């Protein structure tokens, strides 16, 4: 029973997913090898950082990164479904069915499975991008993770998506939502009542420039250099080098002249904000001032790339030639004291619609401001899958969704003759993991809830069609409360990327694990 | 939670042993005596009888076999095989899923209601006055056996046994008897030694062993007067031998007073009182049974009397056929022909202790039938039955006591998976094709014994009657709630 | 499993042990030995805890929780991770009896948001009833004074503390810029306040009896280089074959010296301060300006010379600006304590200022500076925040004895662990009588007997054992510090109870 | 071996505590049993906790003191004995735990005993004699949960109310005014005359038996009649039946016969039965004779008519039937058509304060389980009302006493309010078993019965309400909060004050002990 032993190692990792999803779930230490304390709800971090030998266990692993890099929820999905399907398998082992008919069973089942999806679906969204209408989408997936920050951070994370989201429809060519377009940030004191949305990324550099911000026109000229500021030299070296103190007065006033110039036709043609990539001179102070220009200095290279993609701005290797095509617009550039230290912002008014923005997070806790950020990242995932690929539609959640496939796919079982009856059936019942969980975290009873929960889905109505119900769901209340909430009340539902995706990556998991009766190794 | 897990591991390492002694093509066992001896018979109760325990666990279904044995024939490793099972298939709902025992136990409860009415749906009427139809019935525990050639005396042997003591009597008044037969003491077996099984014939009345005082007595009595007492006749205790003499005189001619044909003692028979009344015509029998005047005063209607002056005028010899003094077997017999009495012969002591047991479960089948006129399909056709059934009870059985319903489900379905498993095809394709035959065709296809393959039962009835079905789940769901009841284990005095 | 989260109350019971003879200002100081083989002592339960170093995760959360505690408000380190590890023990023979661990972390939620609406309804807001403006932080200070060796000297001591926090603008103040500079020897109550910054007066070097005490309005001037002849390091190597140059070049090196050296008497600054020692040089050619120099000054005493006269530091002596020159009213170089001690007088524009004190010891006069920093935090956030609540017991018993009627009207598993959470706030005034060596089992049952009276007020008496009312007492805390104790004890301990399993990776 | 200090105080709980766990899931109804074996290899199951405790072995000496705790527990009450160890276990598990708050444990004992004559005095201010015995009966879901594995316990509903209305009225003075429930009463006969839905309830005793000849009224002397108990027949007397008789007893049985006559009584009960000489004479005086009398049922008469039973009467060679010394006062005897069932009812006479109840079923198979089930449940309340006052049980007296004694405590303030608190919470041990064996949540019904008597105790001392309903129970089979009161279970009130007084003293016993040495 090799087979057995290796499902085994994976019960003990089972145990592991089963106080992470839920609300009510359980976050677990991870101490880097840096020294560095690491406690997060999703578990793709620990699977990261855990290296992984024995082959049963390592298919989750990999199995883990095929939904993370697709999908930005459904982690927790993936890794406790397939290992409930070995689980439940534990009983055709036993009884002699050989893993080749097993999997035989759960081909069959997978087929039948995913063709019921396309009836769950209840409602569907217009794609309007209103702020009412993000937060249905956004609020189930600030769930299992924070908790507490449900409502508070769902008018955050909603205000910035509409900002870096064109509103357009039938046009699949270009792509739309990359995942840098957000960026988080975040800062210790104040509260979370505090929190704004930037629609532009925030710089937390100093104005060092005397001009702490621009005038009330439309449409500001921002220029991004990369050459740092200086007078005029050959692109290839040109280092400046001293001999003699008689040099020393034709380098000071060389600079004075040809810097002047240079930016002197740079006011003109309406560029009120200059970007040094690099360092700049204690001259090029001088004269920017004087002609309103603010000085803006970015020496990251990686936040010049983000800058591209919002006002069409490009870096110029070299300095002194004022290229109207690689100008960038700006409608509004001023200085805001973010924590209690100024900074200078970006950000823009009615115009020049913006492919990036930032949101300022305020904590009292760093600690607990971290987890709040990587939350609010992992949340940016999950609305890539609301694009063209069937991102419309939606299925219930809560739990509503496996405990409706049981009656499905048990109604096939028996109807289909033949062996594959006994992996249908038991293929259905690995689905009960789901509402198990959500009830052992919320401290709910299991012969209580779970057993009640079937009599709501099991009606008799006098007619061809299942109805009445479609809003029952498991109960996350940590209160003790008669019955169980509905879907409509917290619209509370999965998407359609996320189940579906999530089942053809739970049978090929176990498939793998199941097709392996021994293993091959070699000295190192 | 440690002694949950050990009634479980003692009640299935017992069971288990015995899983392969069920059916006419069941595995031999071999079990190992300190003493250097074996044991070849595959019998389930000559083998776990031997086997020394440790854990009560299993000292409860040895006592449980020994009653069902007094009920049933037949049947003693389905009874453990169904007992077993449903604990076993309760281990991952009590132990892991957490799940209470009373609510196991509560489940059970109206389980069993559920099984027995599946089986007398399931069941077919049978005419109990038929006596060509009793043949094939008793045939069960004939065939494979010594007694095979004689079946056609043996059955008749067997049919005219409980028809003395059965009464066939109903009404709303005194309520239904439901046919109450009592096989110990009425039908209880004599063994003769020599004769012929061909002449072996059923005596309705009682037969003592003890001979006669005087060896020349009269062969045939026309109307025999019988008399019971308890006080020997012999000189009491407060020129000797005038009072002795007159003494017991005097209390044989107080009997002698309605001048009885035939005089029964309960105690010994002194040398003077049998002088006394051999010119009196009648018959004297020394050392009579206390139990046995129970039963003779029935076949006879003497009044029991203690005192010798006590004897009431309402005794009378009525009701008795013959008296007979012949002797059969070089053994002086004695014939005084609600009790019957059934009288066995043979070639040797090994013929006569042969078909004791044989004829014992040959009229336990019968005596099953005469419970109720139905019958129930063998060869696990009635297990798979019920448990097609109680799949499809389940739509309004949710609640927590579904959880451990579907326990008894899959414990239906063992007892036609070890006849598969010795007959040595696939128990995975055989028990998925079973089930769905079930749930589409009729309920009485069972499964052959010799061949293996889903056979109809029209071919090879193998007719068992419903008290074996009702018997097997009645004590199931007991044993399954008498080591479900004990959580613990102390030991001490 | 269970086993982690078992082994996670002992590490916090272990924190909490060794904080508990540190709670109140009568209790024991724990023993730390860092490392860097330096003796630190200290009652405060931030610097408790940074010292340690405790690699357990869960008792480095305790230790990070105490951070926050000391960041917002600074006060209470010590009783925010007694109240936070106190529910370890309480939910522990829950764990045993199937009770899940997020029900028990639940009823902690709406324990404390009742608790927090009951502390606005305990705070009074007072400033001039009843109590004038000079007396009002008087009285405050004499209570953290009480029980301690200055109660007898505390009349002389409350006029320097008053007027130390009265010196600095009402809007903004820190502990910090109040300096304090131990003197040993002398009598306590002979100590006196100084306006300006004063520093150790490390000077080794000859040339005394010259460069007077008694200045009117000396002008100060950072020093960066250094003055003496001979370097520290370097030299200059010149080889010459006459005799003539060789004392020659004893005046070269003396005349690159005296170039900066004769720049500062064009300044025109007697006061000199430089982080580096000054030679007998720099000291005889001053000697006759009568300008005054000192060396070997520590970096954090030129900080707030800075912000005293408003000065600057330059590199050189020739590019110094006049404006970075500043002056004080008075400058007296005082013998108190066998050494000569430099102060500064009469700053108008100095943010900083410094109290002297005076004792029989130097470890006798830290426990008198210790037992003023309680009194300053005292007096600071009574102009500060003006609500305040009763403490010293006061408020502790009345949080606890709300919850256990609220309680009565929740029904299921919540309403025992609001009872248990109200039986956690127990500790806190158990340990202040036992740290004070009074008797915990009398004192807990007697001071129930009049808390049950409907007075809310009632406290301990920290200076005789009995029950009564802290207001006499005039024990005094803001509320703000009652508010963030039970939000930070109640967040600190939900993410401890919520690791099902601790993972560490060696490398 | 010597052992001292706080070493041995934690043994003790040790020892104690694998004892006290074996009866605890055996307590209540709902409890389960266990088996015992012993070095022979034998065993036996039990589900009552006394006998489990009787062949328990205790190896340590400290667990022998509870040992004979269960022995005079059941020489008083006799039934309990399983709560009293669960009591004492927490009490010993509490008072370890101050041991680390420096309290001496005689404080800690002194406080238990404080507490426990408070409690005395506060269980005569609530409970009180039986009462909402008219309009309704609280009694009859003790015999439909018994009777509810059998036919009649679907038609019991109607039944109940006719088994508990008969014990009301069997209550009589026995000896000089003694006023108790006895244990034999109520005669229960068969009916298979019509469904049980019809059964009627018959006010008094009725006797069952039959008549001779039908020439016979079968109602006379409406007024007063006077039944005379005979046990010999009035046939000819028989001599002997061994005897031949080879050649005054109608003279002597006829005698007596003209002293019946003469006497008034209108009723004669032969147990050997009634000539046909004898019958016709009874048929000019308006006689009624009954034949084959039972023995069992003239011994029950003789003591509700007033009469007395005689075998036979001789008084020195004297032949009469004593004229008024064994006539009693019987108001009327009538016989009605029952519809298919012959009885002999007897209504009213001189002093009875007997009943009687006539089952009526489909068939006799029936009527014998109704008859058996009758018994075991009347049992039950037979002992229940005994007691002239009774308490009910599901946690009421555990959880009063947790507020009672909470606020009682802050009497002293100073040292037993610390053990009074303990005292008081250590009885929710009992209500928290309970439930653990009904497969409901003990965090749950436990908590929630706690909230209820919590704000309706608080208007109870003040003498003023305005809807207070004390005796919250736990509902073991529907796991909910329900009224005792309204349910009907009842207990002796003298079990739990020797139930309570008992496990104190084993407790005190065990804390006193600082030193065992053992040689």
């Amino acid at each position: 029973g090799q087979i057995i032993k290796s499902i085994a190692a994976i019960r003990e990792l089972h145990q592991m997913c089963l106080t992470s999803m839920g609300p009510c779930g359980r976050n677990k230490i991870i101490v880097n090898h840096l020294g560095k304390i690491i406690i997060t709800n999703d578990a793709a971090t620990m699977l990261r950082e855990l290296d992984i030998v024995h082959p049963a266990v390592k298919v989750l692993v990999m199995a883990t990164e095929q939904q993370k890099i697709d999908m930005g929820d459904g982690t927790n999905l993936v890794m406790i479904l397939a290992g409930e399907l070995l689980n439940v398998s534990e009983k055709l082992i036993s009884m002699g069915l050989s893993a080749v008919e097993i999997i035989q069973g759960y081909n069959m089942a997978r087929k039948f499975t995913l063709k019921e999806l396309d009836e769950m679906v209840v409602g569907e969204i217009t794609d309007k991008n209103d702020k009412n209408e993000l937060l249905k989408m956004i609020k189930p997936v600030i769930s299992s993770k924070k908790y507490g920050s449900e409502d508070i951070l769902s008018e955050l994370v909603s205000e910035a998506v509409s900002h870096v989201l064109p509103v357009a429809q039938q046009a699949g060519e270009i792509p739309y939502f990359n995942v840098d377009s957000i960026r988080v940030v975040k800062i210790m004191g104040g509260s979370l009542s505090n929190s704004t949305v930037i629609k532009g990324m925030v710089f937390n550099r100093e104005p060092e420039g005397h001009v702490k911000s621009l005038s009330e026109d439309k449409k500001h000229k921002v220029a991004v250099f990369t050459c740092p500021l200086d007078i005029a030299n050959t692109e290839t070296k040109g280092t400046v080098l001293l001999h003699n103190a008689q040099e020393m007065l034709d380098f000071s006033k060389g600079e004075e002249k040809q810097i002047d110039a240079m930016m002197k036709e740079i006011a003109d043609m309406g560029v009120e904000c200059i970007v040094a990539g690099a360092g700049v001179g204690e001259l090029a102070l001088h004269y920017l001032n004087r002609y309103g220009i603010l000085v803006l200095k970015v020496p990251s290279k990686f936040e010049l790339r983000r800058l591209c993609r919002v006002c069409g701005a490009t870096p110029l290797p070299r300095l002194g030639a004022p290229t109207p095509e690689e100008l960038g617009l700006v409608e509004t550039v001023k200085t805001m004291e973010i924590g209690g230290d100024r900074v200078t912002v970006f950000k823009q008014e009615q115009g020049e619609i913006s492919r990036t923005s930032t949101i300022i997070l305020r904590g009292a806790t760093q600690n607990n401001l971290d987890d709040i950020e990587r939350a609010i990242d992992d949340g940016v995932a999950a609305v890539k899958g609301l694009m063209k690929p069937s991102g419309g539609k939606l299925l219930p959640g809560a739990g509503a969704t496996e405990i409706e496939l049981i009656s499905r796919i048990t109604k096939y079982g028996e109807r289909t003759p033949g062996l594959l009856q006994l992996a249908i059936k038991q293929f259905a019942v690995a689905f009960e993991v789901v509402p198990r969980t959500l009830a052992e975290t919320a401290g709910l009873d299991v012969n209580e809830v779970l057993p009640n929960l079937y009599a709501a889905h099991n009606v008799t109505e006098p007619g061809a069609v299942k109805t009445d119900h479609l809003y029952k769901g498991v109960d996350i209340d940590g209160e003790s409360d008669e019955g169980v909430k509905d879907i409509r009340e917290e619209n509370i539902y999965d998407m359609l990327a996320t189940k579906k995706f999530a089942i053809n990556v739970a049978t090929e998991a176990a498939t793998t694990v199941l097709s392996i009766d021994q293993i091959i190794m070699a000295k190192k | 939670r440690q002694a949950q897990i050990s009634n479980i591991t003692a009640a299935k390492a017992v069971a288990d042993v015995i899983r392969t002694c069920l059916g006419p093509k069941a595995m031999l066992k071999m079990l190992l005596d300190p003493m250097g001896g074996l044991v070849l018979t595959n019998d389930g109760h000559a083998i776990l009888r031997e086997i020394d325990v440790a854990h009560p666990a299993a000292k409860s279904m040895l006592e449980l076999s020994r009653t069902q044995d007094e009920e049933v024939g037949d049947g003693t490793t389905t009874v453990i095989i169904l007992a077993g099972e449903i604990l076993a298939q309760c281990a991952p709902y009590l132990i892991e899923k957490n799940i209470h025992p009373v609510i196991i136990i509560q489940a059970l409860k109206k389980a069993l209601t559920d099984a027995l009415e599946v089986i007398k749906q399931v069941s077919k009427p049978v005419d109990v006055e038929n006596d060509a139809a009793m043949k094939k019935l008793i045939q069960a525990s004939i065939g494979t056996k010594y007694v095979i050639h004689w079946s056609e005396k043996m059955c008749e042997l067997a049919l005219d046994a409980v028809k003395t003591v059965r009464k066939d009597l109903g009404q709303t008044v005194e309520g239904e008897p439901n046919f109450e037969i009592d096989i110990k003491r009425y039908v209880r077996v004599e063994k003769i030694p020599g004769g012929d099984v061909l002449d072996s014939r059923v005596l309705k009345g009682v037969l003592l062993n003890k001979d006669v005082v005087h060896p020349k007595m009269s062969r045939h009595i026309e109307n025999p007067r019988v008399v019971l007492l308890d006080c020997p006749l012999e000189y009491k205790k407060g020129r000797i031998l005038q009072i002795e003499e007159e003494q017991v005189q005097l209390m044989c001619e107080q009997i002698l007073a309605v001048r009885p044909t035939l005089v029964i003692t309960e105690k010994g028979v002194s040398d003077l009182a049998q002088h006394y009344l051999l010119k009196g015509g009648c018959s004297v029998l020394r050392r009579v049974k206390k139990s046995d005047n129970n039963r003779i005063a029935r076949v006879t209607g003497a009044t029991i009397v203690n005192r010798v002056e006590d004897l009431k005028e309402s005794d009378v010899g009525t009701n008795c056929g013959l008296f007979k003094v012949e002797m059969i077997g070089d053994e002086y017999f004695s014939f005084l022909d609600k009790a019957c009495t059934i009288m066995l012969r043979g070639g040797s002591k090994d013929i006569l202790n042969e078909i004791d047991r044989n004829l014992q479960d040959a009229m336990a089948v019968a005596r099953n039938v005469m419970l109720s006129p139905s019958l129930s399909p063998g060869g696990g056709a009635t297990e798979m039955a019920v448990s097609v059934k109680l799949a499809e009870k389940a739509k309004q059985l949710e609640g927590i006591q579904q959880w451990p319903y579907q326990a008894v489900a899959d414990a239906m379905e063992c007892i036609p998976r070890t006849l598969i498993q010795n007959a040595g095809g696939d128990p995975i394709r055989l028990l998925s094709q079973l089930r769905a035959k079930h749930a589409q065709g009729n309920f009485t296809t069972g499964i052959d014994g010799d061949k293996g393959k889903i056979v109809d039962m029209v071919s090879y009835g193998i007719w068992e009657p419903e008290v074996i079905k009702q018997q097997s789940v009645k004590t199931a769901i007991e044993s399954a709630c008498l080591l479900l009841r004990v959580d613990d284990i102390v030991s001490g005095v | 499993g269970k086993g982690q989260i078992i082994s996670n109350i002992n590490a916090c019971v272990a924190v909490q042990e060794a904080l508990k003879p540190t709670l109140g200002p009568l209790g024991s100081d724990i023993l730390i030995v860092t490392s860097n083989q330096k003796t630190t002592i200290s009652n405060d339960g931030a610097t408790i805890l940074k010292l340690l170093d405790v690699v357990h995760p869960a008792a480095k959360t305790l230790v990070d929780i105490s951070r926050a505690q000391d960041a917002e408000v600074g006060d209470g380190t010590t009783s925010v991770t007694i109240l936070a590890g106190e529910l370890m023990k309480e939910a522990k023979p829950f764990l045993e009896e199937g009770i899940s661990s997020h029900l028990i972390m639940k009823g902690y939620r709406k324990a404390v948001s009742l608790a927090v609406e009951k502390i606005n309804e305990l705070a009074v807001d007072i400033t001039s009833e009843k109590s004038s403006g000079r007396e009002l932080l008087e009285r405050c200070a004499r209570t953290a004074m009480s029980s301690k060796l200055i109660h007898n000297n505390a009349d002389f001591f409350v006029k320097m503390c008053v007027d130390a926090v009265l010196s600095l603008d009402r809007n903004d103040l820190d502990d910090k810029l109040i300096g304090i500079k131990k003197i040993p020897g002398g009598a306590m109550e002979e100590s006196l306040f100084i306006n300006g910054v004063a520093f150790k007066k490390t000077f080794s070097y000859a040339g005394f009896e010259q460069q007077p005490k008694k200045f009117n309005n000396p002008k100060i001037l950072s020093l960066n280089v250094e003055l003496e002849l001979k370097a520290e390091k370097d030299n200059a190597e010149v080889r010459v074959e006459h005799v003539e140059d060789y004392q020659a070049i004893v005046d070269a090196e003396w005349q690159l010296i005296f170039e900066k050296l004769r720049q500062v008497e064009e300044t025109g600054a007697n006061i000199v301060l430089s982080k580096l020692p000054i030679g007998d040089l720099a000291t005889q050619f001053f000697a006759d300006r009568n300008i005054f120099c000192a060396g070997r000054v520590s970096a954090d005493d030129m900080n707030r010379v800075i912000q005293a006269v408003g000065g600057s530091i330059q590199s050189t002596t020739s590019d110094i600006k006049p404006e970075h020159l500043g002056t004080c009213a008075l400058f007296e170089e005082m013998q108190i304590g066998s050494e000569r001690y430099n102060l500064f007088q009469g700053c108008p524009q100095a943010k900083t200022c410094t109290l002297l004190l005076r004792g029989g010891a130097e470890q006798v006069i830290a426990e008198v500076e210790r037992s003023l920093h309680d009194a300053i935090m005292i007096v600071k956030r009574a102009l500060q925040n003006k609500l305040i609540v009763a403490g010293g017991g006061a408020t502790e018993m009345e949080v606890s004895k709300c919850l256990r009627d609220y309680s009565k009207t929740i029904a299921g598993k919540q309403q025992m662990i609001i009872n248990a959470f109200a039986k956690a706030l127990e500790v806190i005034p158990r340990q202040l009588c036992e740290n004070a060596g009074f008797d915990a089992i009398e004192i807990l049952n007697k001071l129930r007997l009049a808390h049950s009276k409907g007075e809310k007020w009632y406290g301990v008496v920290f200076e005789t054992e009995n029950i009564g009312d802290n207001f006499a007492k005039f024990v005094w805390e803001p509320a703000l510090v009652k508010i963030n104790a039970l939000n930070s004890a109640t967040e600190a301990t939900n993410l401890i109870l919520s690791v099902d399993e601790t993972i560490t990776n060696k490398g | 071996e010597k052992i001292s200090g706080d070493d041995i105080r934690n043994q003790n709980v040790l020892a104690t505590m694998a004892v006290a766990n074996v009866v605890k899931s055996s307590l209540g109804p709902v409890g389960l049993d266990k088996m015992l074996v012993d070095d022979i290899g034998d065993f036996t199951v039990t589900n009552d906790g006394a006998t489990i405790l009787s062949l328990l072995d205790v190896q340590h000496p400290a667990g022998k003191i509870l040992v004979e705790l269960a022995q005079q527990q059941d020489r008083e009450i006799g039934d309990g004995t399983t709560s009293v160890v669960i009591i004492a276990s927490e009490l010993l598990k509490r008072a370890n735990e101050l041991v680390k708050n420096k309290i001496h444990p005689t404080t800690i004992i002194t406080g238990f005993r404080v507490a426990l004559r408070e409690a005395i005095r506060f269980i005569n201010e609530v409970l009180s004699t039986s009462v909402d015995t008219l309009g309704k009966e609280t009694l009859i879901n003790i015999a439909k949960t018994s009777m509810s594995s059998k036919i009649i316990g679907a038609d019991s509903d109607f039944f109940s109310n006719m088994v508990v209305d008969a014990l009301l009225a069997v209550k009589t003075q026995n000896s000089k005014g003694e006023i108790k429930y006895p244990v034999k009463a109520v005669n229960v006969l068969k009916a298979h005359g019509k469904s049980a839905t019809e059964s009627l309830l018959v006010p008094g005793y009725a006797l069952n038996c039959t008549v001779a000849s039908q020439a016979m009224p079968k109602r006379i002397a409406g007024g007063n009649v006077k039944i005379a108990c005979l046990d010999l027949n009035l046939q000819k007397a028989r001599m002997a039946m061994g005897v031949q008789i080879n050649i005054r007893e109608a003279g002597i049985v006829l005698e007596r016969v003209k002293k019946i006559i003469d006497a008034g009584a209108q009723v004669v009960l032969t147990t050997k039965g009634i000539d046909d000489l004898c019958l016709k004479e009874f048929v000019e005086a308006k006689i009624m004779g009954v034949r084959r009398c039972k023995k069992e049922d003239l011994r029950r008469i003789a003591r509700a008519t007033g009469a007395t039973l005689v075998s036979s009467m001789s008084n020195l060679e004297g032949e009469e039937t004593f004229e008024s010394s064994y006539l009693g006062l019987c108001d009327e005897v009538v016989q009605a058509k029952f519809s298919d069932d012959e009885c002999i009812l007897i209504k009213g006479t001189s002093k009875h304060s007997s009943s009687s109840i006539i089952l009526r079923g489909a068939n006799d198979y029936s009527l014998d389980e109704m008859e058996r089930s009758l018994h075991d449940s009347l049992s039950v309340v037979k002992r229940t009302l005994e007691s002239g006052n009774v308490v009910p049980g599901g946690g009421c007296v555990e959880a009063a006493l947790n507020i009672y004694l909470d606020n009682f405590a802050t009497t002293v303030g100073s040292r037993e309010q610390l053990a009074i608190a303990e005292f008081a919470a250590a009885l929710l041990i009992i209500p928290k078993t309970l439930a653990v064996n009904a497969a409901k949540d003990s965090s749950e019904l436990v908590a929630k019965l706690r909230s209820y008597h919590a704000a309706s105790q608080m208007a109870k001392p003040e003498d003023v309400k305005r809807r207070s309903y004390r005796n919250y129970g736990l509902d073991l089979i529907r796991g909910k909060i329900v009224d005792e009161i309204h349910a009907g279970v009842l207990e002796p009130t003298i079990s739990k004050v020797k139930s309570l007084k008992s496990a104190l003293e084993a407790c005190v016993a065990i804390l006193r002990i600082d030193t065992m040495i053992t040689v």
